[PDB]
């Protein structure tokens, strides 16, 4: 059995809002990053979130060069935002046909909303998803570099995203990665 | 290879001490719309939210 995001089968608080970001994808050289990226919509329920997911694009149908960004509110899914700037992300890229990128991307998020693998102090700022030519990423944002939360958090990813080999997942802080998992 | 079975998708941290919110992936999913309440018998507060998200145009599916 599989999660889906569509249904082809009293509200619920979320413990921050959360925004949808998105960065399109270029139409030209002139376009820049601060064009690119686009906020979506806002949530804090999970009746909310349900209903926002089931109404954007899956990961299947996302072009190249465009992300996902699901981050607290108030953060901005940039390394200049005061909240990443300490921070960094860990990143794992699905190399090969990645036919499960939809799935992974639904655990990824039910994970991050639901603050199963962040530490109760939180560390986790946000999540991306990166649509790439060599293979799709995903990536937890944090907020800090300390290590034994971000040993916590890492094994706990490496679980949503159903890895089973070691030397997938790697740290990258925001400043070749300073941690692997 | 990920699969409903995974032991994760149960998991969920006890006794913490600055979130009152956390769900797991399971409680989560099980939290789904009905086809009924995402359709005919949706909250219209949510139907206006998902009235406010972007046509498609915005994503730019086109774009290779
Ligand atoms: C997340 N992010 C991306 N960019 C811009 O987007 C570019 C790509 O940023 P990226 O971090 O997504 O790199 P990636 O390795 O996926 O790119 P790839 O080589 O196409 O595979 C960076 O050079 C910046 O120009 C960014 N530019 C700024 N200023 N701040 C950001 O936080 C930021």
């Amino acid at each position: 059995p599989h999660m889906t995001v569509l249904s082809d089968s009293v509200k619920h608080p979320l413990n921050t809002a959360w925004t949808l970001w998105y960065t399109k994808p270029a139409v030209d050289k002139s376009e820049s990053w601060s064009d690119l990226l686009r906020p979506v919509t806002s949530f804090q329920t999970v009746e909310e979130f349900w209903a926002i997911i089931q109404n954007i694009p899956e990961p299947h149908e996302l072009p190249l060069k465009s992300d996902y960004h699901v981050f607290r509110n108030d953060v901005r899914p940039e390394w200049e935002d005061e909240a990443n700037a300490k921070g960094g992300k860990w990143s794992f890229q699905l190399r090969g046909a990645g036919a499960d990128i939809d799935e992974l991307w639904l655990r990824t998020l039910l994970a991050v909303i639901g603050e199963t693998i962040d530490e109760d102090d939180s560390q986790i700022n946000g999540v991306v998803l990166s649509i790439r030519k060599g293979g799709n990423k995903f990536a937890l944002w944090t907020a800090s570099e300390d290590k034994e939360p971000l040993l916590r958090i890492g094994g706990k990813f490496k679980q949503v995203l159903a890895l089973t080999d070691d030397g997938h997942l790697e740290f990258f802080p925001h400043s070749q990665p300073s941690i692997t998992l | 290879g990920p699969h409903m079975t995974d032991p994760i998708t149960n998991y969920k941290p006890m006794d913490l001490q600055y979130k009152t919110y956390a769900y797991s992936m399971n409680e989560l999913y099980h939290l789904k719309p009905s086809l009924a309440s995402a359709s005919y018998e949706e909250d219209p507060l949510i139907s206006e939210l998902v009235r406010s998200l972007p046509k498609r145009k915005f994503w730019r599916l086109r774009m290779g």
